[PDB]
């Protein structure tokens, strides 16, 4: 088992999720992976986006656990580690808002 | 209860 995350941020919840991804100058894409604040033992993806009404605002996503291990956020598209769905969605947005452009700074 | 986004599916 190779152990090894910048954008894990455990324990936070989502207005302090908010507070640092809405740091000056960060893009949208910007984002984190953080514990579930509503849903015991699943995830959330807290990603930076902008739209003309809402101006610079933050998208979460829920991470789901499958029952007997692995992540989801669509059933169609799960994987094994947080790392591989990170890295899936650094590539293309997939139904997400954007990409994950870069890890909360 | 807070808002989550879902990534939506086209058929
Ligand atoms: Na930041």
């Amino acid at each position: 088992h190779h152990s090894s995350m910048e954008w894990y941020f455990g324990k936070l919840g989502r207005k302090d999720a908010e507070r640092q991804l809405l740091s000056f100058g960060n893009p949208r894409g910007t984002f984190l992976i953080r514990e579930s604040e509503t849903t015991k033992g699943a995830y959330s993806l807290s990603i930076r986006d902008w739209d003309d009404m809402k101006g610079d605002h933050v998208k979460h996503y829920k991470i789901r656990k499958l029952d007997n291990g692995g992540y989801y956020i669509t059933t169609r598209a799960q994987f094994e580690t947080l790392q591989q769905l990170v890295q899936h969605y650094s590539e293309r947005a997939a139904g997400l808002c954007c990409r994950l452009v870069v890890p909360c700074h | 209860e807070p808002q989550y986004e879902e990534i939506p599916i086209y058929l």
